[PDB]
This record gives C-alpha cells, structure tokens and sequence, in this order.
RNA sequence: UUGGAUAAGGUGCCUAAAUAUUCGCUCAUGAGAUCCCAUAAAAGGUGUUGGUUCAUAUGAACUAGCCCUGAAAAUGGAUGGCGCUAAAGCGGA
RNA sequence: UUGUUUUCACUUUCUCCCCGCACUAAUGUGGGGAAAACUGGCUUUAUUUCUUCAAUUAUUUUUUUUGCUGAGGA
C-alpha cells in the first residue's frame, strides 16, 4: 500500500431527520449514500442535497447515522455504470458512463479525473447519481466492451520509470525503449 | 488434420517481434515505489494501464493493484487459471520452480550476486582484494610467458 | 560533476533538455564538452523551426547591425548561445560557467579517444511520442546558411572507418584477455577460487 | 479507443519479398522496389511459407489506425507493379496548332513544341525506372510504363503540368495533355 | 597507492538561498553518490574545508575550516552544513571533505 | 462476534436493496416518461 | 540575534525546491502557459475527444472541451527569457 | 398502497465435438454445440510462525540517528 498510489474517497452512508415539530409530529426520516473525501464533506454534501430537493436545512434538522461503507471484496473485477449531472459554461447536461476497476471508490476517482480531463468540469460542478454494478453483457461502451474478451494479452510498450536511486544524470550508452 | 514439422519449424523461426506478453501469470519485477526490488506475478487485468499484481507468499508481497508503468516484464511465465488466487498460486509457483529458472539467467545471477556483494562485510571485501591480486600476479606471469 | 571533464555525444538529443542538463552541470564548477552538434534534434516541424529562425533573422537592431544581436549559423554556436541565454552570463560566476564550456561541430581529434556519455533525460525515443514530427538541426543550419554539412558527413564516415578498425582490434584483445583470465583462474588456491566464484569476480 | 488491430495482405504468386524492421525490398520478373515505413509504429510479420503478410498495430486511436490500410494498399500496389508493369495512356489535344512531340535520350526527356505555336521547347525529365514512348495505335496516344506506381504517376503528372498556358480562359481554350487511362501490362 | 582518504568528496553550492533574498547562515553541500533524501539522512557528521593561500599563514601554506552537517535539504540528497564561520563565496565548486569520523 | 457480523450483513444488505429498488423505480419512471 | 516549522507562491535552468507520481485532452505553415494584469467578438470547421435524441455497426440531428479560421500598424520583441510536445501546455487527484 | 415471494442469466478451462478445417494477435483461432467443478464460491472440525492479523480512529507505550541553545548563580 502506497499513500501516493491510493486516492482519498470513501463511500459514506448518512441518515437524517428534521426536528419533530408541533405542526408535523413525525417527519419522514431520510437516508442516502454518497461519495466524498471524509465524513465532514459527506455530511456537508448530504445536507446540500437535502436543501436542494426537500425543504430542510441544518438548523431545523439533525443527523441520525453516519457510517462508512467499505467493499465486500477489494480484489475483484467489476463493471460500473454511473449517471451524472454536470453544468457546462453554457448549459447543464446529464450523461451515463462506464468504468472498470476494483471498487466504487476507484471508479469515482477515475470518473472525476475523466471529467476534469475531458470537459474541464471542476469538482464542485458535478453531481453523481445512480451508480451501480452492471453485467458484462449489458455494458454499453465498446472501449470497455473489448476489455472483457475471453483471454486478454498485449505487449508492454510503456517506457521505463526507474527510482530516484538510479535516475542518474549520465550513462554508459544509449538504452532502448524496446526492452522485451 | 494437423501441420507437422512445417508448423513446428515455422513457428520457431517465425519469431514474434514481441515476446514477454502480459498474459495472466507473468513474472514481473517491480521497479518503482516502496515494493520495488521484489518479484511478483500478474493475476489478471482491470484495464490497459492499471493492472493487479500479486506474487506468491514466498517473495513476501500481498495482493494489491499496481499501475503497469512500474512493472518490468520478464522472460519466464507460468500457466495459472484466470480465476486463480494466492493459495493455488503459491502451490503452482513451487510446483513449477519458476524462481529457480529466474535466478539462473544472466539477470538473476547478477541480481543475487549484487545482493550478496553489497551484503558482504569488510573481511570478505579484503579477501576479494587479496584474491584479485593473487590472480593478477598469475595473469601477468602467464601473459609474460606467452611471448 | 566529479571528473576533470565530460564529453557528451549528441546523438538523438533534444536541444532544450540537453541545455538544461549542461547548464546545471556547468553552474557547479564542472567542465563539459559537447561533440557532434550536427545531430541535435528539435521537437517540432522542420518548417516551424525554419520559420522561427527566419523571424530571428528578421530581428536586428536598426541603429547599427554591428551592435546587433549576433544571429550566428553554426550549430555548435547555436547550442552555445542557447546555453548562454539560459545561464546567468552577466555576472562573474556566470561568465566562468559560460566559458567552462567547449563545443566543436563534428568530431575533433583530442575527443575521439575519450569515452562519450549519453544523458538519458534527453533521448528522442524516450522523451517523444513516435508519431509526432521532429527535426534534425544540421538541416536547419544548412537552410539558414551553414553550407558546411556534407564536409562534416564525409569527415564522419572517414572517422567511422578507423573507429571500426579500432573496435575490432580491441574486441580481439578483450576476448583474448578473458580467455587468459579464465584459464589462469585455476592456478590459484581453492580458497581464492571460491572467493572469486562466490561474488562472480 | 481500441487495443489491437490488424490486416492481412495476400502475397501474389511470382513475387519475392524481403522485409527488415519496416524496410521492404521486393524483386520480381519486372524489376525491384524498395520502400521504407519507419515513420509508422507498425509490426509486420512475413510468413513466406504460406505467403501473405500480417500487419498489426497496438494501442491505437483512429488517427494512427488510418495508416494501416495505407500500408496494406501500398504493399499490394508494390506487388502488383512488380509482377505486372503499371501503365498510363495519355492523349494530347490540339485545335489549330498541332502539338509536336519528340522522343529522345533513350526513353527520357521528351520535348514538346508547337503548343499554340510558341516555338519554345517545353521538356520534362523522367523519374528513374520509368519508360515513356508513343503507342503504335493512335497518333495522339502516349504510353508510360514502369514498376513503381508513384514513379509512373509522377512522370505522367509532370508531363501534364509542364504544358499549361497562362492568362487564357481554360473553360474554352481546351487544348492540353491529360490522362486517358490507367492500365496494367 | 599512499595517502589514504577515508572521506567523501562534496561540492559547495550557494548559501541557504531564495530568489532575490540571501541568507548567509548555512551552506549547501552535494555529495558523491547519494541521490535521495532517505539516503542523504545517513550523513550527520563533520566536514572539513581545505583551501590554499599564496603565502604562509602559521608556518604552513594550508588552513582549514570545520563544520557539521545539520539536516538534509530538499529531496535530491543535498544537505545543509553549519560551520564555525561563513564560507566565503569564493569557494563555490571547490571540493570539501565529509569525514567518516564522527 | 458472529451475531454482530450477521446483523451487519443484514443491515448493509437492506441498504443496498433499498438503493437498488430506487434505481429500478427511477428507470421505470424514465421509461414511462419516454413516450 | 540563534534554531525549528509554515503562509501566499513555486518545484526544467535562470531560481532555493519534483525532468515526482498518477488520470484523461492538445499538432497549432503566427499553439498555450496566474485575478487585478496589460484586448478579442458575431459566425463558422467532414480537425479531434466525449455525450444526448432519433432511425434500420451504419445513416442524420443536435450537444461541449481543446484546436483552426475569423485575427491588420509602423525602432527589432517578448507566457520574463531560454526553450518546452511520453510538456517544462491544458484540467484534476 | 410499502414490505413480502418468484422466474433466467451469471464462472474456470492447458476438457471434447461440428463448420472454416490452419481461418489466429496467439504454442492456436472465429462461429455453432457438448463436459465436470482440479479453478472458483459456499456450510462443517483443529490451528495461525507454512502465510496475513490489513487500513483508519479512541487510550497508552517506547525507540534509532543527531543539529542548536546553556540565560542565571538564590
């Protein structure tokens, strides 16, 4: 495990309720699972979603439960379909994307990197929705379709990345990116 | 319905411009990050650039995911199943004795001798010096005689 | 960094990164020499580099061209001026750093018999995707008015012949010495033979 | 994005081929050709026992995936041109001043005169490996033959381009030398 | 041959610098073969600077300045050294000894 | 701790079941709103 | 004054510090590189990346990121320079 | 007006058959079909040093190498 390699996203589960009032004796308790860096950001984003959908904020409400959802199996290969809602500089769109990796945390991190690279959509301008595992049959994007062939194999054209211990400033003769 | 000698010789002489594939079960040498310097086995693939990796418990490395840029694929290979896991992997690695194959080529010998050499102490260092000087005397005697 | 001098072969290197490494070496009191500047490579299209150098030639101080920014055309002086501009040459320490550097187009004599070094932070194959346009700086110099390229190429092949002769002779010598060593390994005591064989010496 | 793509080019009967790290040389009954491919990331496997060549490209985007068919077609044209010669049939057009064509210098450097009656020599050189004569069928007919499709086409194009006029309305002044037919010998 | 050394060579760089902001209190030292901070920390030891003079100073032509390597600087194995006296900037690029003792 | 482990399995299972039902209901509403 | 650890800001060199990792985009025959801050639009593009809506792996219509055109001023000229394309550019972690 | 229950469709192969019969990126392969079950998953017993006991938080505990300072004088 390397801190540089790993990201900092954890699935969080939040349950909350408005304070019981005289006008409405028992309010409908709400529950929702979201992705964030840590529990404080999870609570903030949860309450923001509350303020946007249901008529309720911090002062006239409170929390009930705040837990962390971790994976059942960290070393399996799955496929994830996630719906989005983001806003461009000139409009607002939604779109559905696919991703393949070990866990929902990595899937969300990969998705955020994808958005930043492909649409310059900054982090605060994103909304995740209805992320769910999907079967191999029902994947909708060919660039993840071809990954699940019967028996994959390919070369290793990636250039070497050696340690600072040996990234010296001089050498004996020209190396080769061919390698194996 | 087969191809005999034609097929065998042809394949051999054909000689694929690319060897050392990333097929599941390959032997690799991590060469960046804290784990760098140990042997590992590729279990399966999650995507093009991100790949899992897990050597058997012999080398002392658990099962995580490591970006493929840090790997260095090696000549040898084993024949695991796609759905294999650490247990059967530890079984098959010692069944095949792949690491014995590894530390017998030029690279494996260089690695192990480098390990022993930089582990060695001052007494062994001076033993090597004195032995080299004795061999130098012998070689200069031989070369002077050859004339 | 720690030798009396370095000699750098410029086969397939990028001008900017090479200049960076050279200047950083120079600023720490280390003498560096570059050879075969005609083989310097530049990332970009030949015509783009030609256009940029065309604009550079267009530029000239109007009052008096004698005081004008010296355009130069020799590839060696192109690299030299790039390093000078990239190094703080206006001070005394910077002047020493600048004048500790020597370069000569093609091979000269006193440098063909010293080991050349290649800097793995500027090789074109490593630091360029294979599908993007690049250039050879000698052709650019010829376009901008060098007129001394084919001579350098003929000198290069003339040196190459003698280089092959020397390399084959030294290969013969080294293969003979290896046989001598392996044959004389067994005349030493068993303790010394095991000491050698343990560490592969 | 994809990972692996490929194409297969059948090798014709009488051709002999030799490839070395995308440097191809090809001999045959009608000459020899040499072409490079070093400007392309491409793997080529040549199985001369069962003919054909397999050309593959790994980790590609459509930009660099396009050139795979360029390579395959160019190789196919090389083999066709070395087994059978490439030929171009040209026709010359003359309204009132009949065009004069002179064939000298051992099938190279044709001269043209009388085009509009200029009385000035318009001549063009020929690329190596290209032989250009006038056919025994029709007077305004010219045969161009050779091995390389590119060489013969460049010679034909130079012939076509070294005759045009200036400041004359081409939409009515239709005289000139054009391309009639592409042919295989 | 003779004249054993048992020390490593180092190169003196500028002082503890910052663009258009000097701080002539420490000295920057680079070592022979160290490249990372993890291996640069291995050195907390004494340092001797030796330089020559045109004329004799105390009966000999050589005088020296002592110091101690305090703490690694940056990530690429460059160290900060504190001496009894500030190194004159005439010294940049000259060789300095890091002694095995202590 | 097996009883607590069973309880945790049950509660997280119920959470995911509720989420899946929400997904299915939203999908059905989208299908209805399609035409 | 003596040490330690930071802010803003930077980590190719000038210039003290990462040719650091990792995730995508960008070929520019006038690329691009921080608010004040030292200009750029209406309209376009069968350049390329990703989407949505429809039609039987294809046809259309849209949609937004980068890029190209639009884009012209006088001493020679400036992302600060050098230069930078498996970035030392863009947007993140 | 929500909870409750049901159907099929889901993996390993260095297994085999039929068509192409050598067609592959491939020491194999595309498509159509057979196979159990070493691979993998689950429910039992005894162990954890053959091998892990991870990562994070709460409450404690040390440690390895060393830089700088030494005010005052009860």
């Amino acid at each position: 495990i390397d801190n540089s390699l790993n990201t900092n996203i954890h699935q969080y589960h939040i349950v909350g309720r408005a304070i019981p009032t005289a006008k409405d004796k028992n309010p409908n308790v709400y529950r929702m699972c979201i992705f964030a860096k840590n529990d404080t950001n999870a609570k903030s984003r949860f309450w923001y979603f509350m303020k946007k959908i249901n008529k309720l904020k911090k002062s006239n409400g409170e929390l009930l439960a705040c837990e962390q959802i971790k994976e059942r199996f960290p070393l399996r290969v799955k496929n994830y379909g996630v719906l989005l809602r983001y806003d461009s500089r000139t409009g607002t769109h939604n779109m559905y994307k696919e991703f393949r990796d070990t866990t929902k945390e990595g899937a969300i991190a990969q998705l955020y990197s994808e958005m930043a690279g492909r649409h310059r959509a900054r982090a605060s301008s994103i909304n995740i929705i209805r992320i769910s595992e999907i079967s191999s049959s029902l994947v909708r994007r060919p660039h993840i379709k071809q990954l699940l062939k019967r028996r994959l194999r390919f070369p290793a054209l990636h250039l070497p990345t050696l340690q600072k211990e040996y990234r010296k400033k001089f050498a004996s003769k020209r190396p080769s990116t061919y390698r194996m | 319905v087969e191809l005999t000698e034609e097929e065998k010789l042809y394949i051999s002489k054909k000689n694929l411009l690319f060897k050392r594939f990333v097929e599941p079960g390959r032997l690799c040498l991590i060469e960046y990050g804290p784990y760098a310097g140990k042997l590992c086995f590729i279990v399966d693939i999650v995507t093009i650039t991100r790949v899992i990796v897990d050597g058997a418990f012999i080398t002392g490395v658990p099962r995580m995911v490591i970006p493929l840029k840090r790997l260095k694929l090696l000549k040898e290979r084993i024949k695991i199943n796609k759905n294999c896991k650490s247990g059967f992997l530890r079984k098959t690695v010692n069944s095949t004795k792949v690491l014995e194959e590894f530390n017998n080529s030029k690279l494996g010998k260089k690695m192990i001798i480098k390990k022993k050499r930089d582990e060695a102490t001052d007494f062994e260092r001076f033993q090597v010096y004195f032995a080299k000087r004795e061999l130098k005397k012998k070689m200069t005697t031989i070369k002077n005689k050859k004339n | 960094m720690y030798k009396k001098e370095y000699v750098i072969d410029c086969k397939g290197h990028l001008l900017g990164r090479l200049a960076s490494l050279i200047a950083k070496e120079l600023l720490n009191g280390q003498r560096i020499v570059a050879v075969r500047c005609e083989d310097i490579n530049i990332s970009g299209s030949l015509y783009r580099n030609k256009l940029k150098y065309q604009e550079f030639l267009r530029l000239r101080t109007n009052t008096n061209p004698k005081k004008g920014p010296l355009h130069l055309r020799e590839p060696s002086k192109i690299l030299w001026r790039c390093v000078r501009g990239m190094l703080p040459h206006k001070t005394y320490k910077g002047q020493l750093a600048l004048k500790k550097l020597k370069v000569c187009v093609g091979m000269p004599y006193p440098y063909d018999k010293k080991k050349k070094y290649v800097l793995p932070s500027a090789l074109r194959a490593f630091r360029l995707k294979k599908h993007r346009r690049y250039c050879r700086l000698g052709t650019l110099s010829s376009r901008v008015g060098w007129n001394y390229d084919t001579l350098v190429k003929k000198n290069e092949v003339l040196r190459k012949q003698v280089s092959k002769a020397y390399y084959k002779k030294k290969v013969n010598n080294l293969n003979e010495k290896k046989e001598i060593k392996t044959e004389a390994l067994n005349l030493i005591n068993p303790e010394q033979r095991q000491v050698l064989e343990n560490f592969g010496y | 994005k994809t990972i692996v793509s490929t194409q297969k080019v059948l090798i014709p009967e009488g051709v002999k081929v030799a490839i070395n790290a995308r440097k191809v040389t090809v001999s045959g009954k009608y000459g020899t050709l040499r072409r490079s491919f070093r400007h392309l990331p491409i793997d080529i496997r040549l199985n001369k026992l069962k003919k054909y060549i397999k050309v593959v490209m790994w980790f590609g985007v459509p930009d660099s995936l396009a050139c795979i068919r360029t390579v395959c077609t160019h190789l196919k044209n090389m083999f066709t041109g070395v087994t059978k010669k490439f030929l171009y049939k040209m026709r010359l057009v003359h309204a009132h001043f009949p065009i004069n064509s002179n064939i000298v210098d051992n099938n190279t450097r044709i001269e043209i005169r009388n085009y509009l009656g200029e009385k000035s020599v318009r001549f063009v050189k020929a690329l190596p490996g290209v032989v250009i004569e006038k056919s025994p069928n029709v007077k305004d007919e010219i045969y161009v033959s050779g091995a390389d499709i590119e060489n013969v086409s460049l010679t034909a194009a130079l012939i076509h381009q070294s005759v045009l006029c200036r400041n004359k309305d081409i939409r009515k002044f239709l005289d000139g030398i054009y391309v009639s037919e592409v042919t295989t010998v | 041959l003779q004249a054993v050394r048992l020390y490593e060579k180092g190169v003196i760089l500028g002082y503890k610098r910052s663009q258009r902001n000097q701080d002539p209190n420490f000295t920057l030292i680079s070592i022979k073969n160290v490249n990372t901070k993890k291996h640069a920390q291995f050195y907390v030891k004494r340092v001797a600077y030796v330089y020559r003079t045109t004329k004799h100073h105390d009966g000999v032509k050589i005088k020296c300045i002592w110091g101690k390597v305090c703490r690694t600087h940056g990530n690429s194995g460059v160290i900060r050294a504190k001496f009894k006296t500030h190194i004159p900037p005439k010294a940049f690029g000259d060789r300095v000894r890091i002694l095995m003792y202590p | 701790k097996q009883i607590q482990k069973k309880e945790l399995q049950k509660i997280n299972h119920d959470y995911y079941k509720g989420v899946a039902k929400a997904v299915k209901k939203k999908k059905k509403r989208e299908e209805k709103k399609a035409k």
